[PDB]
Order: C-alpha cells, then structure tokens, then sequence
C-alpha cells in the first residue's frame, strides 16, 4: 500500500494535463497547460496579489493575464513554466506532498535526452518525491490497450505521431510526427464557420467552436460522396445552441474538419496526412515486423475521438498495404486517457516496483541514471 | 467494431443521463426552495401595502 | 449477440435522456420565471414597505 | 423641461417662478413610464381613468393625463426633443455589445439601475423588455432597479468607507506630501 | 478603342467608391459608399419625391434619412443597396451606359465564393456589361507598384489586410484581416480630442474630426520619445482653424491616434498590430518565399498615408526579422489610388483582353465561369 495507493501518474500534454493515482480508471485532474502572468497590478475581491495563475484559473482570468503555454508540440519549452503546472498538479489538484508519492511521468516520442535528465534533476531536486519514471506516450496507450508490438497514431493538441513499438521497444527511427492537431483542427473549423456566414466575435463564441468541434465534427468514409449528398441536402445538417439563443447550424463543415487530418492542404500543409504517415511509418521497419504493426494500429489521443475515424483509416491503409496483409485498426472509447491509462495499470503493476529510479540510484548516479 | 461503437456510445449517452438527471433534481428542488421563499414576500406585501394606504 | 443486446439498450438509455433533458428545461425555464417574477415583487417591496415609513 | 413644454402645450401657463418649479414636483409624483407606451397613448384616447389632476400652491386644479408617461418615453425616444441620439435600452446593449463576449452572460443578468431620473415607476419593467428583445434569447435579462435607488452610488460609498477592509485604500497626507497628486489618480 | 477606352474600373469600398475609365491615371468619381433612405415625407424645393440618396447627397442631406452602409468590412452585406450604388456609379458619375462598357471590378481578400458569383450575375444580368472581371485588392496594388510577389499590407476605412502574393497568386492561408481602420481611427482621435478639452457638438463640428485626422496626423518612430518630447513642449503643436474662428490646438494626440495601429491596446482591442502581423502572416508562409516577401512591403490605403507610417513600419519588421534580412516597405504618394491604378493599367493592358468574361462566357457557363 505504501506506494500501491501512493504512486502518482501525471501525463503531461500540450493542451491538457491528465494527472491522478496508480490504481484508477480514470485521470482524477484534467485541466489547461497554462500559465498566466498578470498584464496589470490589482486583486480580486478577498485574494491577495496573486504573481501566477495556472490551469483552469488562468483560462478563466485570461482577459487579464498573459498565458503561456510551457509544452510546445509535446516537448517542454519553459522550465519555470513547468515546475509551475507541476506545483499546481500536487499540491492544489491532487492535493498531496510529493515528497511521499512515487511519480510516473510520461514524455514524447523523440524526447531529447537532456529533457528526460531534466525533469528527473527537478522531480527529485526540487519536489523531493521518493522515486519517479518517464514513460514514452504512445507505449503507454498500446500497452493499455493490452499488446506489446503495434504502431500507435497518437494526436492531441498540439503533435501527432506514429510509434512502431515491438516488444516494447520504441523504434526510434521509424517514429514521425505530424505538427497539426486538435488545437490547428478547431481554428480551421472557425474560419469554415465564420466563411458559413457567422461570427464568433466575443470570448464566449471563440471557446464554443472548439465544443462545437468536439460534439458534432465527424469523418466521414468517403468523404466524396459525403460533399456530393451535402448538395442533395438531406437531414445531415446539425444546429446547435449557443450560450444564449443563437442557434447556429452547421451542416456539411460538420467533416470537412477531421478531413483535414487526411488532406493537410486544407491548411495549407504541403505535408502528407495521417493514414499515408501510418503507412510510411510501416514501409520504415524491418520487413518481418511488418505484418504486427499492420494489425494493431492502436489509436489514442482528444483529436483521434471523431467518429468514423477507425473506419475512414481501415480503409486507408487497407487500400495502400499488400492485399497478402491483414489491417486492424484499434480505437478503444476511453482513447482520450490512453497514456494515462497505460501508466496507472504499470506503475500499480506488481513488477514495476523494480523500475521505479529512487533517490538512492539518483544521488548515487545523477541525472543519467533514469534516463537509460 | 460497430461493437466498440455502439457500448462506448451507450456509455456516454448513459453518463449524459446521469448528469443530466442529477442536474434536473438540484433545479427542481432550488425550487420548491424559490417558489416558497416567495408567498412569505408576496404575503408580507399586501399586509405592507395596505397600512400605508391606511395610514 | 451481445450486440442487439448493447444497442437496443443504447436506444432505451438515449430515450430516457431525452425525457429527462426535456423535463430539466421546463423546470429551468419555470425557474427563471419564477426568480424573475420575484426581483420584481421584493423590489416593489422595499419600496412598498419604504413609502408607508415615510408618509 | 419637456414636461414643461408638453404641459403647456395641454392649454396652461407656468408663468410665475412658483409655478416653474412644481413642473418638477409633477414630473417626479405623477410621471410613469409606461411599457407598451403604443397602447397607452391609444389607451388614453378612450379616456379611462388614467387621467390625474395635481392641485397647485393654490386651489388651481391642474390635470395631467396623458402626458404622465409621454415625458419618460423621452428616454426611449430622444427623438421626442430633438435628440439624434440612440435611447437608454439601445445603450444598454450597446455597451454590451463592445464589451468581451465571455463577459456579456453576466453583464445581462445584472442590469444595476440607479440615479433620481430612473425612479420613475414600471421603467425597470420596460428596459426588462426592451433588451429581452434585443438581446440573444439563450440569454438571461436581469433589471436590478433598489428603491433607495436615488442614493445608490452615497450608500455604496457608505459601506465601502465604513468597511474594515477599506482603511489601507484611503490617501493620507502623508501619501500625499510624499507622491504628489499622481498618488490618488491610479 | 472599342474598349481600350471603353473599359471601367469600379473599386468598391467600405467607406468610398473609386471609379473612372481605364487608361486615366487617377479616379474620376470618388463618393461615399452609403445609400440614405429618408426618413419623412417631403421634398425639396423644384424636385420630385426622392426614395432613395446615394453617395455625397446621402451624406449632405444625412438629418433627414437613414444612412446605410452596404459595404461592411470589405464583404457587400446588403445587395440591394449596392445594385443602388453601382447605379449611380455607371449612371450619375461616370454617366456613361454600361451596356456596351467592360467594368473591372475589385473584390476583398477572402472574398466568399458565392458573392464574385452573385456581383457577376448582377453585373450581366441586370446591367448587361458586355463583359466584366473581378481583381482581388491587394493584388492590383502590388501590380501598381510594378511588381508580381511582395506583400500588401492593406489598410482604408472599414478593413486591414495582409495579402502576401506570389508571382501574381496571393495566399489564402497567409491573408490576415484586422478590423481596425480609418474609421475607428477618426473616432479614437475624436474622444482624444474631446478628452483635450473640447467639443464636437453640433455635425460641422463631427465631420472635421476627420478632416484633422488627416491633415495633422502623423505616425511618428519611437513614439516612446516623442510623448516624452510633447512634454518639454516644443513648438511641435498645431493649431487647425475650425469651420469658423475657434482655433483648436493639437499637439500631442497628433501622433498618439496612428499609434492605435500599432497599439489596438489604445481602443480596447486585444489583437496584434499591423507590424506584428505583418510579421505573422510572413512566417505563415513558405520558407523559401520570406526574402521576397521581406523585401517587398508595399503598402496601399488611405489610412496607411499618415507621414513617417513607413519609417515606424520599416523599423519595426526590421527589428522582428532575422538580420540576415533584408527589408523594404514601399509606401507609393498615389497609395490612396494604388488599388484602382493596378486596375487601369492592368484593364488598359494589351494582353487582358485574353481574361475578360464574356457575356458569351456567361450565358454559357453559369456564374461559375468567372468565379475561377
């Protein structure tokens, strides 16, 4: 129990950090990766001069504050930023010490091993917590999805990346990562819905095309023949309810939006998209490993959630793969907490506590002992 | 597949539910609170309209 | 199988949401009659109670 | 003024200077505004007993029916003296609409009223509707209108100065000698 | 001749219209672009019942009508109202038929689709053009300035642009629209200027805000010093002499009203300003393109003539771009035109004739045919 209760696992993100205890379902604190630093001095009514605001509050206070956001597409850009959000997760969200928890971390794909050094220098040097571990993201999401070899579509907020996994080994030179996310996602749909003749001119109609995003966006198989029955219109319109009154509709943009993520020069990426990347990704690992990554295509992250998705992607790749291989797209419903699901099942696991790095292996062997 | 679907779906809809019916328990019983709060003011008032008429 | 099974319920869960969703909006909308209907009310009070102290 | 006028335009003389200043008595006692001021001009034509006779520092009788509330549909319709000018309702929303969009939830829900000029009765329930229909109907309108209303901003700075907490804002003498006017300006 | 004399070039705008035949050098018809509907009934003396008022009479006799803008941020929002002022324009103004004149017209930025398709069926079918064409702005102003890739930073009374363009093809996904313009800029300098003291009561008082606003108005480099300098007070005051004696003095506000377009701060809003997006819409685009666009800011509107706007641009992109840049904002004298000479010379041109839709093209094709 003493660290079966005890461990900590904490994903940080882009857009969201998930963040509760080994054991749970579910992550017990999600909330903006923000920062923000007043722009003007004052105090609300009964506070005190507060210098930082942090989550939740720092969205909510925006207007007044200057908002940072400490991870640029999945690495961490700003230190002091962190450790901030990182105080904030302890001591205000989960609302206990560190120096008694053990703490699973996760952190990206092609993390530069100064980073992984880093984090581990200011877990233990300034959080004093007993022990930690980094896991890599999308090796959290497949193994929570139970297997050990697949290649994982990961797409959040602000990255998206494949990571062939065999055995358990990340292969670093078959990883790719895509720069256009949810965060890119929800600014296309806005300019698609202000070009459907509207405006979302106060704050409160700029945060609401993203809930607009999230509860009516789809992708849409055959995404031809999709546009061709907008024009017929049928009942596949879909309006809805703004703060006040204001019913807007949306029909048709409802797909044209995760068809980005299939076709970036929608945005005017010159890149290529999703199910080509998965793909590539797949024609860059040795030949034998092939047929495993090809049937388990294990999907996670907030942008991978639009309906239709698993279904628009079988059929991508099953049309560009040999018609000798078998395709099999996993996209299980909690996705949006795979990663976090993945490391509180391995950090409450009865063998992990063997790989957790103690403060005896980090004041013994420095920063380079976690970071193997 | 359909399956992943229509169970995690189910799930969702389900948990709207929920949410939506503990939502309608609070407003209905801020009510009663509301609706009651009331007939004590608009009682007190047409006592306090008519002694200044009187007066 | 299991299907017919997850979806049918699927169906009566989603059925009892929308009767549910549409009794919280009625009661909500009751309400802020309600609520309203008083601001005005306690209002004409203070001052209904305000006149009479005066005259 | 306007009353003025529209009262002696009814056939009267507010000549001597006792007679100027009860225009004002009249205007705060009997004046209403009326909502639904359409069929209160076609309701008076009718000639209920909406009419209402006001006696002067003498016995001279004088009658005000009508025109009661034709003064403040002035504040709806500046037009009524001249004034290009939008109206009280049309510049409540207004403010609203050049304020952030998060914030105009709130800013409708709490419509404060206060000043001598929007005592006059049934004002609240007017502007009630005025920007119900102006407004985003996934909105909620809330017409905050106090009966001391005529002292709201005195009794605002009553609390507010007589509270514990405010003794650390006051500029003193030696805040001043020290920072020169600047101190107080913010 | 046919046409060589014959062709039109409207340029359409949210606060004036400039029209006048391709070939001249300079508009022959400048006029507001609003449509006064009156009020009362009544009429004036020696004319008929008028329904209707367009450009300067709308604006002369303003107290008794209801003045409407068609025109609003660039985009035609009411399309009745500008079938109104192009009547005018071919009819009053240039008296010309248009029947048997070709008419280039210009259009916005992101112009929706479906309008350059609904001015086309405007233009052919209710005042039957023999042809027409539509420009995008900011593109015959860059034309203007001789050159084919550069980027427009556009600027006049509802609506600012950037329109980075390359060899003739602006960029959709780089444009940005902000909407501050002279318009605010006249109303700013007004409470400014109230705020100094005084009083625009009366609608000759109103007016020659604007009239001050562009005679005085300067947009001085390092702004920050010249507050600074108003201060000292030196003889940089100036006195305007009003439509009677009342000498008003402006000093100081001279500056600090094109300060707004760098500071949107100074009027409540919260986006970026003109250099900054200048900036933002250069690192949008392609990487191999940013020394053309750096080297190549030609600026066009009538709010971008403020004297020493140029020096404060070319300092303030200098000092945001790598220095291994070079950069260079041409600023033309005739800029308040640069829009619709682009027009004249492009519509007088020997090898234009080639893209003119036909009415031949119409009737044949649908809308659709110059809708590109």
């Amino acid at each position: 129990d003493e660290d079966e209760t005890t461990a900590l696992v904490c994903d940080n993100g882009s857009g969201l950090v998930k963040a509760g205890f080994a054991g749970d379902d579910a992550p017990r604190a999600v909330f903006p990766s923000i920062v923000g630093r007043p722009r003007h001095q004052g105090v609300m009514v009964g506070m005190g001069q507060k210098d930082s605001y942090v989550g939740d509050e720092a969205q909510s206070k925006r207007g007044i504050l200057t908002l940072k956001y400490p991870i640029e597409h999945g690495i961490i850009t700003n230190w002091d930023d962190m450790e901030k959000i990182w105080h904030h997760t302890f001591y205000n969200e989960l609302r206990v010490a560190p120096e008694e928890h053990p703490t699973l971390l996760t952190e990206a794909p092609l993390n530069p091993k100064a980073n992984r050094e880093k984090m581990t220098q200011i877990m233990f040097e300034t959080f004093n917590v007993p022990a930690m571990y980094v896991a890599i993201q999308a090796v959290l999401s497949l193994y929570a999805s139970g297997r050990t070899t697949g290649i994982v579509l990961d797409s959040g907020d602000g990255v998206t990346h494949n990571v062939p996994i065999y055995e358990g080994y990340a292969l670093p030179h078959a990883i790719m990562r895509l720069d256009l996310a949810g965060r890119d996602l929800t600014d296309y749909l806005m300019k698609i819905l202000t070009e459907r003749g509207y405006s979302f001119v106060t704050t409160a109609e700029r945060e609401i095309v993203r809930d607009i995003k999230e509860k009516l966006c789809y992708v849409a198989l055959d995404f031809e023949n999709e546009m061709a029955t907008a024009a017929s219109s049928s009942s596949l319109e879909k309006s809805y309810e703004l703060p006040d009154g204001q019913v807007i509709t949306i029909g048709n943009e409802r797909f044209r939006c995760p068809e980005t993520l299939f076709q970036p020069s929608f945005i005017g990426m010159e890149s290529a998209g999703i199910h080509e990347t998965t793909y590539n990704s797949i024609m860059k690992c040795d030949i034998d490993i092939r047929k495993d990554l090809y049937a388990n295509n294990v999907m996670s992250g907030g942008t991978t959630m639009y309906p239709g998705i698993a279904d628009r992607m079988q059929k991508e790749i099953t049309a560009l793969a040999p018609s000798t291989m078998k395709i099999k797209i996993i996209a299980p419903p909690e996705r949006k907490y795979s990663v976090w699901i993945g490391g509180s099942i391995l950090a409450s696991l009865s063998t992990f506590q063997q790989m957790w790095i103690t403060k005896q292996e980090y004041d013994e062997a420095g920063p380079s002992i976690v970071h193997r | 597949d359909k399956l992943k679907e229509a169970e995690t779906r189910a799930e969702f809809a389900e948990r709207s539910v929920t949410k939506l019916e503990k939502s309608i328990d609070d407003l209905e019983d801020e009510l009663y609170a509301q609706k009651l709060k009331y007939k004590a003011i608009s009682e007190e008032l047409d006592h306090a309209l008519n002694d200044m008429t009187s007066i």
